[PDB]
Order: structure tokens, then C-alpha cells, then sequence
């Protein structure tokens, strides 16, 4: 289950996430191998290169990526966990569907293929109103 | 009640940044596909959704004379100077020793204008060695030239005299990139994460001082970032009232900035056709050379229509009574270099060197009628030049390439940069002259708007609820 | 109102506040278009200086300028969310004001002008009297 | 104490921890006061080889290492805080020994090596054997 | 990583000097020259041995044609003797110009 874990699966791989999110953001791995202070056996010229400052530009891309997810999941405050649920439901603007035969019949890959007219429905209205509608505290029922 | 202090987040606040904005372009500077057009590193298309959101009932004091941006700026226009110029060969074996005759087989020698620019006509042809792609062969060469890019040397002092480039006996000189090309593109400097940019948008903010109708900003508005001394071309126009700028009003040394809302059709041009002559001097090093040109070839001149200039002037003396209700003289400046002596700027890679000396015929001491009704269009005589060191900095200089053709350079003005007099009486008559040895300034008199600032979104503030508790 | 739209408000820019987080670390939407990867426009030389790398290194600045303001949060208590409760009230230094006249008659820019030097004392205390005396739960009434 | 007050301590050295974060991660005030935008006192040329590249990518990679922390922190639950208990009992591959003078005589290193491994294969179990098994809620009493 | 900056900076610092690769070319040096003072306040064969010659040779101007002559001081540590020919006949040779650039 290294990129794999999910063949058909809708509801088998909700809980086989964390083996992807361990390599989510583990450019290190690869990179602990390189030696590259700026020379490794004796000696050499400068030699880093487009292909140098590509390599750390995509780590940088790579690492924006990862910074604007973790930025997205702090503004919904949902962020205490990847399998978080909402305090709000879908419209039912698709075909009226049956939650077990659309568990069974796509590879968490087809149910996408309806939503480019409806993600930005689901972004905005989630990252809006889940988010603005947390009051402060409780007032009455307490330990006293 | 009590002061239970809490923290809050997502507001805007406001300091003084020091960082770097970036490129900005339509399709055009990428639909040339040339190797780059004049700003092009693979630079950031521009944003086609510019978000300059409008605040009010706050203020800030502005100033651009305390901006950082302008030598970044510079720096990065090097930069690109420089870049641009790796690929460009070296030309020292074109420094060579070269023979001239100055008369040659053109149907005008002497052209109708005579402004101490055809006395000196300044146009010569010479002959040199260069080398061969073979080591062991080189061959003589002829191309043209003028005489300023060169002197006199073993000075037997009229006998056929050999010449010396300016620059090559001082610094040192390399190709130009023909390929690339050197006119201005529309640029919107971006701000980058963490900061903004304020626009003041109001309509009577002149150079510094306090500001009220804020624009905050990502990215800036369309900008034509070309050189010019003593004069403004291609900008922007001034909203509502002609804008009169300076550092220290009561100081003299502090040059005087002018934002004019009318423009000018100014037509520096050489009409006359043009010449290009790609010749192989070794593997890689091809020399572009100014060819014979066929036909008359009259000295590249230039136009304004001086009347726009009279009712602008009237405008601005009008505005210009600082401390006055009637005097004002212009004279020229009495001294300084040709890099500063003139209007100079480039256009279509040859640095037109265009005299600015309109200007102080004037004497608007009381009336303005006496000037404005003489509406007259003036011709004026414009030099032209092949090389540079830009910012007066003794390095590696740009050889121009020919530009086969004409050369047509119709522009419109908006501004002007002076000084006043040194030396000037107290109230007896205040006197204004060209300046232009501050390149820097002709950059902030556009982004004068335009401050860029730091974001710290932490907030403060005291309420009387309270965080949780154990005991 | 984007990131601004407070004129003269300081109560009513307590509602406000997400507006602006929505846009803090989206300069990568405004980076993502560079193009910068190995050529634009045509065809480019090697052609990568002072400018890109010195973007690459404002974008790493102010990824750390975030990343020092999200760990300082977290010493805080406070990347829950915005709204970050504070168990601190102010030591009797401030001259005399109301609830509201703070909270009214200001912008959110009066405020940290006028607090400049205090500030600095608030922090410490929200970074340690909140933090270290702080205890895990409780012992005697629950839900039997 | 960046990272002293702790020769061989548990309860010293757990009492000290903020400290040496709060010093350890004060590099991005010496990141802001570098000033060495083009030129430092009159002129220079580009310079900026593998030396500069490569201390800002050591900075990717130790704050890599961070952000791989953070995502630990995320993983267990543990981004609350550092006061952060975990529902795992310690096994008996350890050998015989006591706890408070285990706190008062190893300096948190006498431990860790001895309790290395352990600590990386029960690292493994606390991030797999914990945060799968969270029920979802209890009916039986609640606000209403 | 201390020997590795050093010797980076030093080339980075190389990079912006200028060039003498024209100025490699060959010498002719005189050791007897117009001075008063032989022996120095030492002699461990270091002052007969003086290792102080004044040496000509050609030079460019920034153009290709023109070459001027021009002499200046050089020690014996950074030139070798061609024995090659038949004896001296005041015959120097740059030992890092005929190794290196
Ligand atoms: C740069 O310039 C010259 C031209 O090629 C070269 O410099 C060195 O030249 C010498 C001789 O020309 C090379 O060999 C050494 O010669 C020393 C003196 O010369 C005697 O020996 C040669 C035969 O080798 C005879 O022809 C000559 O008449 C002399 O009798 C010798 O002393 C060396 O041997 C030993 O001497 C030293 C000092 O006593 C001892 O400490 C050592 O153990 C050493 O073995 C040696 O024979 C010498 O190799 C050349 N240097 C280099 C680096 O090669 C350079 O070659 C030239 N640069 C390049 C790149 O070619
Ligand atoms: C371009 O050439 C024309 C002539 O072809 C110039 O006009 C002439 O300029 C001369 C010199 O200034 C005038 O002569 C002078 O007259 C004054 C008295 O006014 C006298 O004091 C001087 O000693 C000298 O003799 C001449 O009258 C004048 N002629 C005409 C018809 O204008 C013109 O000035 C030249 N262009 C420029 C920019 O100078
Ligand atoms: C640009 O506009 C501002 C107003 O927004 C002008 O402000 C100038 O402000 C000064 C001080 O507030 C006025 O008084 C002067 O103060 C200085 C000391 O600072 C003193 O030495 C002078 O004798 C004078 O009392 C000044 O009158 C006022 N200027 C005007 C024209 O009213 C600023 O001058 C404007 N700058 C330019 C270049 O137009
Ligand atoms: C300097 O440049 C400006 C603009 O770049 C020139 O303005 C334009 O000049 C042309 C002729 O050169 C005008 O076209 C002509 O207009 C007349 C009168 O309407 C008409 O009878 C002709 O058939 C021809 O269409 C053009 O209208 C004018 N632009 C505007 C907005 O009026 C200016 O002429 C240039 N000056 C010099 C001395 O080259
Ligand atoms: C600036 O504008 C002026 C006037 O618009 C241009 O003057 C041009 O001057 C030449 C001679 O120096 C004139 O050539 C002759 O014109 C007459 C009358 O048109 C014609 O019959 C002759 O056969 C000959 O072509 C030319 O006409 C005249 N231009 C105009 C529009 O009258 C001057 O070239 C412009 N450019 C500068 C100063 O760079
Ligand atoms: C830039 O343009 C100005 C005028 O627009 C030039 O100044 C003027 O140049 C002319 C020609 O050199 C001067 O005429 C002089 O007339 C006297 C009369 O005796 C004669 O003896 C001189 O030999 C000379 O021809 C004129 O006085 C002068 N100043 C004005 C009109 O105020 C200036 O030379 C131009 N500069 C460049 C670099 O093109
Ligand atoms: C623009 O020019 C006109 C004249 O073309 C100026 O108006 C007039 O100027 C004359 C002479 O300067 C004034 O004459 C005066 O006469 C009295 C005796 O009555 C004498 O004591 C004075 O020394 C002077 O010679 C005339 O009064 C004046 N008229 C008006 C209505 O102003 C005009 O002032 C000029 N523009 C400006 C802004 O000054
Ligand atoms: C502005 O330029 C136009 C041409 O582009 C000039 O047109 C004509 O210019 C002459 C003199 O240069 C004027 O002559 C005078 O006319 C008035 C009547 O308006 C008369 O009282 C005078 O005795 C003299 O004859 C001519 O009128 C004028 N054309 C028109 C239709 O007015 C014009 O003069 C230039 N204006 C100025 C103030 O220089
Ligand atoms: C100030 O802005 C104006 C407005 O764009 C510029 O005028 C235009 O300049 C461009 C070149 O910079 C001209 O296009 C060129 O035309 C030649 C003709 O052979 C062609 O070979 C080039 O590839 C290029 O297309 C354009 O004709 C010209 N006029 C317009 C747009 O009406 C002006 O050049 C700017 N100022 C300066 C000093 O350049
Ligand atoms: C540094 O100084 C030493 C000290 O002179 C140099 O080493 C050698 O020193 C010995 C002294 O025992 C010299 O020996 C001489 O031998 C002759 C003949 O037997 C004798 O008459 C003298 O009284 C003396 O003992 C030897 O010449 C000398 N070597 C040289 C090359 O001069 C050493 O060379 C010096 N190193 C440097 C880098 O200057
Ligand atoms: C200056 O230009 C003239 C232009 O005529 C050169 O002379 C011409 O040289 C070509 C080359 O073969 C001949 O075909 C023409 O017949 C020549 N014309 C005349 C009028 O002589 C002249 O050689 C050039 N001189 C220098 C020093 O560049
Ligand atoms: C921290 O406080 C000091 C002093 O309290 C501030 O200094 C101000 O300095 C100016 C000119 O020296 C005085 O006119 C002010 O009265 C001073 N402020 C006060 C409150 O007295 C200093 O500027 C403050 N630090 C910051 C960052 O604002
Ligand atoms: C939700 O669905 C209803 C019924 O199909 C439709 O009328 C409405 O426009 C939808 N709203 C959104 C935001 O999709
Ligand atoms: C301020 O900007 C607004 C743009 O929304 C404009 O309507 C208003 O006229 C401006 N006021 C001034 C004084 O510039
Ligand atoms: C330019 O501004 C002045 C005010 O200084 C005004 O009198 C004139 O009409 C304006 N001209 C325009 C907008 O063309
Ligand atoms: C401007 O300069 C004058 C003298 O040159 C001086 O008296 C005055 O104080 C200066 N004002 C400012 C604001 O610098
Ligand atoms: C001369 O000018 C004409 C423009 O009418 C141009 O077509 C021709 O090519 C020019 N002659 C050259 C470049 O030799
Ligand atoms: C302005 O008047 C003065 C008279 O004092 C005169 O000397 C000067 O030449 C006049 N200006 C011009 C441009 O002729
Ligand atoms: C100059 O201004 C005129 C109108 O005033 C405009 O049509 C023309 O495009 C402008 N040219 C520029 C800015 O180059
Ligand atoms: C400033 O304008 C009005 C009038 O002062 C005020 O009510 C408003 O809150 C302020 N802010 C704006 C217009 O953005
Ligand atoms: C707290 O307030 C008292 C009285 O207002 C003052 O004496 C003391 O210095 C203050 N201490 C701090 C840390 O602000
Ligand atoms: C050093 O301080 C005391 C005295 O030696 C000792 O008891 C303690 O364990 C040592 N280590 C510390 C304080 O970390
Ligand atoms: C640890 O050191 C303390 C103080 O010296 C001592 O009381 C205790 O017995 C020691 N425990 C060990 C060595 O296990
Ligand atoms: C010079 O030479 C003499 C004899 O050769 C010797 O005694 C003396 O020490 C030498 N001087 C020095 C400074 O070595």
C-alpha cells in the first residue's frame, strides 16, 4: 500500500490512509543519500545546475503544495483529523443515488467525475459557513 | 469588564517591507517568440483580475524619496542588462585600428537644418582588420560610423587622422544580441506572499505627505519602464490637476518633479533608410556592421508640436506659484555631460540623443498669452548614438546593432524632471533649468502611489470573556 | 473587501477576520503561474539568477515567517482558530477607557500603535502563565 | 537554556523543554538580518553558488524534518501540546529498573538508547494501533 | 566543509579578477643590475643567491595589432632557466605559465 491499498474500494480505504499521508510530505528520504555539501568523493567544480535548482524548486513546489493543504484544513477548523465530517449535507443535485451500490462500483474515482460542476459549490459553502458558524462557549450546563 | 486579553487573527497591519515584486506580461512578450523580449527569464505572465480594492477613512504618510524600490529596480534592470548580455559575443578584436574618410559618394553631404549638428556632420567610414574563422587569415573591413563613439589619436593633427573608441581605452565593449529587442512592454510588478502594495488614490496627492484614499494592491497597473533623462514618455497622465513634486520645496538642489495632464505627439526620428551588413568574423563572433546606405541620407532630426507645449506651460506656470503671484525664467543648463546635457533614451536600439533646448526661450514672466498664441510646431535637431554605459558606471558597455530600415520614435510625454537655480536671488527672480543626472527619479514619479508594506496579522485587544479552566 | 474593507471599524472587524486568512499563504496562486520550470517564452539559456532564486528565497522567507507564527500559536494554544481565548488579564497599566470606546472608535490599526511597547509583555505571558499552569481534567462528577 | 539545565534530569529537564524550543527556533531572526540583498558595502557581482543555495537548503530540510514532526503531531492526536500522554502501556522488553530513578539518573539518554528501538517499533504501534480504533459517539447521555 | 568554502570563496573571488593569460608570454631577464648593495646583513647563500632579476617582454593594447614592450621585477622562485639551448643567453621561462593557465 505504498501509492497503492485501494483496487475497488470506497469504504475499505477510509481507513487506509495513513500509510500515504506518512510519505505525504517525506522529501527527506530520498534526499538523505545525496552527499551534496558541494562535492563527494575529493573534490569537484560547482556543477549544480538547472538540473540542481530543479530538483530544488520542485522540492519547494512540492513543500507550497503541502503548506496550502494543511492551510485549507486549518481555515475549515476540521483539521484534528484527516477522516473529519461536516456539520452540513450535500445537495442531492446528482441522480438519485443508493449510498451501498455507489460503495461498490468505483475505484474512489468515479463519484469525482460529477463534481467539476459541483466542487466549488461544496468548497465555498463548507470553508464558509462550517467555519463562521462556531460560537465562543456554553452558558448553562456545566459541572456547576 | 476586566481586561481578559485576547488574540485575534485575519485583520490588516502595516510596516515598512524590503523584498522583491516580479514580472508581469500580456500575450505579446511570449506570442514574438523571439529568445526574449527585453524582460524575458521565463517571467510570470501577468494577472488579468487586478484586485486593487479601495479603503477609506484611514491614512498614511507616503513618500518615495524614502522608497527602497527603486534600487532594487535598478539593480534588476542590470541584471537583465547583464543576462541578456551572456550571450552576447565579445568585440575587442573590433577595437582594432581603424582608417576613415569622411567624405563618400552620397547625394547630400550637408543637409537643410543647421543647428551646430551639420557643421559637425559627424558621419564617417572607416576600414579595419578582423579576424577570419581561419587563426592564421584575418581581412580588412569596412563599416560606418559617427564621431562621438570616437577619437582623435597621433595627433599629426590634420593628416588623415586614425581614431580610438571612448570606451575600449577605459572599459570594455561587447554585441548588443541584435536578436533581442530593446522597446518597453506593459509591466505589473506582483507582490508576493506576507505583503501588499498601497496605491493612494487620491486625485490631489502630490509627491509625499499624507494620504487618505487607499488602494491596497497585489499587483501594479500597467508600467512602461523606459530610460529617459529630463523628460517622462510613455507614462501615465496626472488625475485631476497637474502634479508638482519635490524632496525639500524650500531647498534648490532637490529636482523638481512635474506630472502634466496633456500629452505631446514628440517625433524623434531618422527618416532616412537604414543599413545592416552580417559579416563572420570567427566561430560564433559575426559582426553587424552599418552598410553604405543608397540614396540621400539627411541626419536624423525631430518634431513636437510646440504649441501643446505653450498651453502647457501656460498650465503649469499657472500652477507653479509656489511662493509668487508673477515670476518665473527658464534657462538651459550651463554645463555637465551629454548624457546629461540632453533628452536621451533608446528606441529600436539606437540611443537617440535628442536636444531638449525648446524649453528655455521663454520668458512666461506675467502674461501667458504672448506665448500661447504664437502656435507654432517645432523642429529640433536630434543625435543619434550606437553605444552606452547606463548609470554612468565604468564597465562593460552594449554595442547598438544597425536597425535596416528607418527609425520612427512617436511618443507621448506626461512629465518632466528640473532644478531650480543654485545661486538665486531671494525674491528678486526665481530661475528653473534641466537636470537629469538623477536617473532614479524617473522610476518613483509613477510608483509616487505606490508604497509597499509588510503584514502582521496578529491583533490584540482586552474583553471580559475567558479561556477554559480547571480550578 | 478581499483583505481590507475596514474603514473606521473595530468592533465591526471582529467578523471580518477570515476574509483575510482566506488570502494569507495564496501567493503560491499568484506562483503557481511562473513557468519558470525551464523556459517560457521561446527557448531560454541556463538563464536562472538572482531574480528567480531570490523569489525562491522570498517565498521560502515568508513560508517561515508563517511557519514561526504557526508553532508560536501552538505554544499559545491558539491554531485552533482565529478567536484565541486568553486566560491573562492586563496588569493595571493602561489609562482609563471603556469596553466598547477600544472596540468602536478605532480601525485595528490605533490599537497596535498605541500598544507598541506593552505588547511584547502579553506575549510572554500567553506563551508561559497560560501554559505552564495548566492541569488535564477533572475528578468527581460525570455522567454516572 | 537552549539546551542546558538538564545534566541528568526528567523532572528539571521536562519543566525546561520551552526554553530550548523557543531558542532552537529563533533562526528567523537571524534569517531577517542577513542583508545581503546585492551588495554589501559598495560593489558586487553575483555570488551566490553552492554555498547559498545549499544553506537555504539545509533550511528545507531541517524545517522538513519540522514539518515531518508537525505531521506526527497531527497523526497522534499530539498537536494540542507538549504535555501529550499516549493510551499504549510500555512493554516488558525492558529490563528491570525504577522509575523515579530512571527520571533522576539517565538524563534522557541512558533511557533512549537502551530503549531505542523499542522506542521506533512502539512509535509504529502508537501511530497504527491508536487512532484507528476512536468510536464515534455515545447515546446513552448527552446534552439532549 | 571548512577547506571546501575556502577554497568555493577563492574561486568566486578568481571569477571578477582579470586575465593574464597575453601576459605568459616569454621573458628576457638581467640579474646584474644598476644597484649598490650585494651582501645583506645575512649570508646562509640566500644574498649571493639575491633571487632579484628586472625582466622585459611584450605586452597588448586593448587592440589586437598593438604590442609595447614593458619590463618589470620578478624573483627566481617564478621562473626556471631553459637549459634546453646551447647556455642561458638571458632564456626565462614562467613554470606556472608553462603547467597551468
Ligand atoms: C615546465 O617547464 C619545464 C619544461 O618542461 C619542466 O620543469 C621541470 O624540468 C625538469 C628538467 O627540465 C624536469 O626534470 C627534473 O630535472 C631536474 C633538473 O634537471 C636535471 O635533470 C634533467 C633530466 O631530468 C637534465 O636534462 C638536466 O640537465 C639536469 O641535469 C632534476 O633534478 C629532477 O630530478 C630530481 O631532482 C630534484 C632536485 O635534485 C630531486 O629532489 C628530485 O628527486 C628529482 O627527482 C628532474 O629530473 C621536471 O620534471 C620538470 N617539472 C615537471 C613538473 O615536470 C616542466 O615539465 C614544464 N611543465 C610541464 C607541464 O611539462
Ligand atoms: C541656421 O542658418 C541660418 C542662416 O542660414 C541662421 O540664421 C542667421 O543666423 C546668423 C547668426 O546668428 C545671423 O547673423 C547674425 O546677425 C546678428 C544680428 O541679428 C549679428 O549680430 C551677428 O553678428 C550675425 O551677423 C543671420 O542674420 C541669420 N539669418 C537668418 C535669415 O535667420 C540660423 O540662426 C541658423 N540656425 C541656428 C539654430 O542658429
Ligand atoms: C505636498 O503637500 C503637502 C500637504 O499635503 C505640503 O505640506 C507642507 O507642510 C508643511 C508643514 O506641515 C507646511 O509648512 C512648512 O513647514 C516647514 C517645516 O516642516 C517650515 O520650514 C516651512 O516654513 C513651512 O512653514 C507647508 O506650507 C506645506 N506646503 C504647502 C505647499 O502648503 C507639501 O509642501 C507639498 N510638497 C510639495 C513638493 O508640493
Ligand atoms: C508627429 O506624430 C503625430 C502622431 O504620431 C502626428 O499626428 C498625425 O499626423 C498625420 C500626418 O502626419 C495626420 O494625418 C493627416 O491629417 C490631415 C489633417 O487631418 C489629413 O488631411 C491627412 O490626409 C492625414 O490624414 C494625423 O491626423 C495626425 N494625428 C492626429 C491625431 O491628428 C504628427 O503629424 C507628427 N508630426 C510630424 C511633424 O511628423
Ligand atoms: C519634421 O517636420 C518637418 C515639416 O513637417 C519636416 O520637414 C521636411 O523638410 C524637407 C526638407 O528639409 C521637405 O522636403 C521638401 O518638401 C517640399 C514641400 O513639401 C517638397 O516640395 C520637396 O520636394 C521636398 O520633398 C519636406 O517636405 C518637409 N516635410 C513636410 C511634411 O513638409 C521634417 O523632415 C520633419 N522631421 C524631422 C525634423 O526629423
Ligand atoms: C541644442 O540646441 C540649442 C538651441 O536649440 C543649441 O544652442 C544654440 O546653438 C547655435 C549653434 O551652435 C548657437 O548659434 C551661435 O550663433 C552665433 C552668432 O554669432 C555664432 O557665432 C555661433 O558660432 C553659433 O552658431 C546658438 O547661440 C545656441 N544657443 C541658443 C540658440 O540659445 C545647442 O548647441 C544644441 N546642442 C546640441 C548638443 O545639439
Ligand atoms: C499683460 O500685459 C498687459 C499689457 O499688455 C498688462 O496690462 C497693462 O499693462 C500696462 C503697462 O504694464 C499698465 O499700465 C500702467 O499704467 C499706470 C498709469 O495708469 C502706470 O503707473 C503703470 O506703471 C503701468 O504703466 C496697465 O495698467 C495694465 N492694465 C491692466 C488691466 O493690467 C497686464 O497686467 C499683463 N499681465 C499681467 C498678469 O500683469
Ligand atoms: C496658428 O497656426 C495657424 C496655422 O497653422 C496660423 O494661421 C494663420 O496665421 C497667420 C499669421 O501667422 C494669421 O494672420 C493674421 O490673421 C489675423 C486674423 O486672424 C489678422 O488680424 C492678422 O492681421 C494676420 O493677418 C492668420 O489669421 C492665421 N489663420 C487663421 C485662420 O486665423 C495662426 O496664425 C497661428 N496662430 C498663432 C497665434 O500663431
Ligand atoms: C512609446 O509608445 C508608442 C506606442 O506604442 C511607441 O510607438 C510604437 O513603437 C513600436 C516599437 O517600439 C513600433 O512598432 C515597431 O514598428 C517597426 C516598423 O518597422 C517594426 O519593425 C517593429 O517590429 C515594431 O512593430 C510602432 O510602430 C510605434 N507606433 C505606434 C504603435 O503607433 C513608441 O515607440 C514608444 N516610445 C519609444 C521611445 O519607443
Ligand atoms: C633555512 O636555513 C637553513 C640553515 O642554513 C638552510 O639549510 C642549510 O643549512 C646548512 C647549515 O648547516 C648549510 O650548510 C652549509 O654548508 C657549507 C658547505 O658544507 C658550509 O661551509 C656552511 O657553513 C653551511 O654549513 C646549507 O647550505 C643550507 N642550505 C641551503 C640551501 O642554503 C635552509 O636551506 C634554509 N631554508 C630556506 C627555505 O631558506
Ligand atoms: C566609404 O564608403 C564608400 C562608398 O562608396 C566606399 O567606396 C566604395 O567601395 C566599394 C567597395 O568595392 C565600391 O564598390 C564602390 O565603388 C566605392 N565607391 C566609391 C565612391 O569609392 C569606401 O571604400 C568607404 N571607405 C571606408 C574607409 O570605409
Ligand atoms: C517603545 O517605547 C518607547 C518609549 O516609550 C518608544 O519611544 C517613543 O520615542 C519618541 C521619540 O523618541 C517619543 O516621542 C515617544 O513619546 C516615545 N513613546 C512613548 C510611548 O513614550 C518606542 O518607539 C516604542 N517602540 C516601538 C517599536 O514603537
Ligand atoms: C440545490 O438543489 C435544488 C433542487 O435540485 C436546486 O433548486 C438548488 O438550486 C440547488 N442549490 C445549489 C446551491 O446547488
Ligand atoms: C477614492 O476612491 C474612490 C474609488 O472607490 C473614488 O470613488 C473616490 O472619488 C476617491 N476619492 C478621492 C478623494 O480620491
Ligand atoms: C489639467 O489640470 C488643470 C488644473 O491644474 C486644469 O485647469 C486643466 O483643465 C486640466 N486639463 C485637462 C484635464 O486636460
Ligand atoms: C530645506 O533646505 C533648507 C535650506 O536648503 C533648510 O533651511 C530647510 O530646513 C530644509 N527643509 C527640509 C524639510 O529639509
Ligand atoms: C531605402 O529606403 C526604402 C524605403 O522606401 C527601403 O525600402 C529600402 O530597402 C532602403 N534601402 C536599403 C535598406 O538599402
Ligand atoms: C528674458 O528677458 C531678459 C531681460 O532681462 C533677457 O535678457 C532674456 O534674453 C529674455 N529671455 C529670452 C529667452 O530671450
Ligand atoms: C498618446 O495619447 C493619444 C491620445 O491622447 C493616444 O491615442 C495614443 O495611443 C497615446 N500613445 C502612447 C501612449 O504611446
Ligand atoms: C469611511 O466612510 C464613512 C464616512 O466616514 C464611514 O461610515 C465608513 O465606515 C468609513 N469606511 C469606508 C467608507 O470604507
Ligand atoms: C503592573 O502594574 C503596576 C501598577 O500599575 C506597576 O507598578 C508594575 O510595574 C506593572 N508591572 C508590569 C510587569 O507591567
Ligand atoms: C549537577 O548538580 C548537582 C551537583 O553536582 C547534581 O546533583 C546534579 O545531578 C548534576 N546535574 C544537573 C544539575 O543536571
Ligand atoms: C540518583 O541520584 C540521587 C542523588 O544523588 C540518588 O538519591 C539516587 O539514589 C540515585 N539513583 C540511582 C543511582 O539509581
Ligand atoms: C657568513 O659566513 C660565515 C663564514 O662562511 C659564517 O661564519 C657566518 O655565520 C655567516 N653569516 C650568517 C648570518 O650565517
Amino acid at each position: 500500500g505504498f501509492l497503492g491499498t485501494a483496487g475497488s474500494t470506497m469504504g475499505a480505504a477510509s481507513i487506509t490512509l495513513t500509510v500515504q499521508v506518512r510519505k505525504l510530505l517525506s522529501g527527506i528520504v530520498q534526499q538523505q543519500s545525496n552527499l551534496l555539501r558541494a562535492i563527494e568523493a575529493q573534490q569537484h567544480l560547482l556543477k549544480l545546475t538547472v538540473w540542481g535548482i530543479k530538483q530544488l524548486q520542485a522540492r519547494v513546489l512540492a513543500v507550497e503544495r503541502y503548506l496550502r493543504d494543511q492551510q485549507l484544513l486549518g481555515i475549515w477548523g476540521c483539521s484534528g483529523k484527516l477522516i473529519c465530517t461536516t456539520n452540513v449535507p450535500w445537495n442531492s443535485s446528482w441522480s438519485n443515488k443508493s449510498e451501498r451500490e455507489i460503495w461498490e462500483n468505483m475505484t474512489w474515482l468515479q463519484w469525482d467525475k460529477e463534481i467539476s460542476n459541483y466542487t466549488h459549490i461544496i468548497y465555498e459553502l463548507i470553508e464558509e459557513s462550517q467555519k463562521q458558524q462556531e460560537k465562543n462557549e456554553q452558558e448553562l450546563l456545566e459541572l456547576d | 469588564e476586566n481586561l481578559w486579553v485576547t488574540v485575534y487573527y485575519g485583520v490588516p497591519v502595516w510596516k515598512d517591507a524590503e523584498t522583491t515584486l516580479f514580472c508581469a506580461s500580456d500575450a505579446k512578450a511570449y506570442d514574438t517568440e523571439v529568445h526574449n523580449v527585453w524582460a524575458t527569464h521565463a517571467c510570470v505572465p501577468t494577472d488579468p483580475n487586478p484586485q486593487e480594492i479601495y479603503m477609506e477613512n484611514v491614512t498614511e504618510e507616503f513618500n518615495m524619496w524614502k522608497n527602497n524600490m527603486v534600487e532594487q529596480m535598478h539593480t534588476d534592470i542590470i541584471s537583465l542588462w547583464d543576462q541578456s548580455l551572456k550571450p552576447c559575443v565579445q568585440l575587442t578584436p573590433l577595437c582594432v585600428t581603424l582608417d576613415c574618410s569622411y567624405n563618400i559618394t552620397n547625394n547630400i553631404t550637408n543637409s537643410i537644418t543647421n543647428s551646430s549638428v551639420n557643421m559637425r556632420e559627424e558621419i564617417k567610414n572607416c576600414s579595419f582588420n578582423m579576424t577570419t574563422e581561419l587563426r592564421d587569415k584575418n581581412r580588412k573591413v569596412y563599416s560606418l560610423f559617427y564621431k562621438l563613439d570616437v577619437v582623435q589619436i597621433n595627433n599629426g593633427n590634420n593628416s588623415s587622422n586614425l581614431y580610438r573608441l571612448i570606451n575600449c581605452n577605459t572599459s570594455a565593449l561587447t554585441q548588443a544580441c541584435p536578436k533581442v529587442t530593446f522597446e518597453p512592454i506593459p509591466i505589473r510588478y506582483c507582490a508576493p506572499a506576507g505583503y501588499a502594495i498601497l496605491k493612494c488614490n487620491d486625485k490631489e496627492f502630490n509627491g509625499t505627505g499624507l494620504c487618505k484614499n487607499v488602494s491596497t494592491v497585489q499587483c501594479t497597473h500597467g508600467i512602461r519602464p523606459v530610460v529617459s533623462t529630463q523628460l517622462l514618455l510613455n507614462g501615465s497622465l496626472a488625475e485631476g490637476k497637474v502634479m508638482i513634486r519635490s524632496e525639500n520645496i524650500t531647498n534648490n538642489v532637490k529636482n523638481i518633479i512635474v506630472q502634466l495632464n496633456e500629452t505631446v505627439t514628440i517625433n524623434c526620428t531618422r527618416p532616412n533608410n537604414n543599413t545592416r551588413k552580417s559579416v563572420r568574423i570567427g566561430p560564433g563572433q559575426t559582426f553587424y556592421a552599418t552598410g553604405d546606405i543608397i540614396g540621400d541620407i539627411r541626419q536624423a532630426h525631430c518634431n513636437v508640436s510646440g504649441s501643446q507645449w505653450n498651453r502647457a506651460l501656460h498650465q503649469v506656470v499657472g500652477q507653479l506659484r509656489e511662493y509668487w503671484n508673477t515670476t518665473i525664467i527658464f534657462k538651459n543648463s550651463s554645463g555637465g555631460d551629454l548624457e546629461i546635457t540632453t533628452h536621451s533614451f533608446n528606441c529600436g536600439g539606437e540611443f537617440f540623443y535628442c536636444n531638449t533646448s525648446g524649453l528655455f526661450n521663454s520668458n512666461w514672466t506675467h502674461n501667458d498669452t504672448a506665448s500661447m498664441k504664437p502656435n507654432d510646431t517645432i523642429t529640433l535637431p536630434c543625435r543619434i548614438k550606437q553605444i552606452i554605459n547606463m548609470w554612468q558606471r565604468v564597465g562593460q558597455a552594449i554595442y547598438a546593432p544597425p536597425i535596416q530600415g528607418v527609425i520612427r520614435c512617436e511618443s507621448n510625454i506626461t512629465g518632466l524632471i528640473l532644478t531650480r537655480d543654485g545661486g538665486g536671488n531671494i525674491n528678486e527672480s526665481q530661475i528653473f533649468r534641466p537636470g537629469g543626472g538623477d536617473m532614479r527619479d524617473n522610476w518613483r514619479s509613477e510608483l509616487y502611489k505606490y508604497k509597499v508594506v509588510r503584514i502582521e496579522p496578529l491583533g490584540v485587544a482586552p474583553t471580559k470573556a475567558k479561556r477554559r479552566v480547571v480550578e
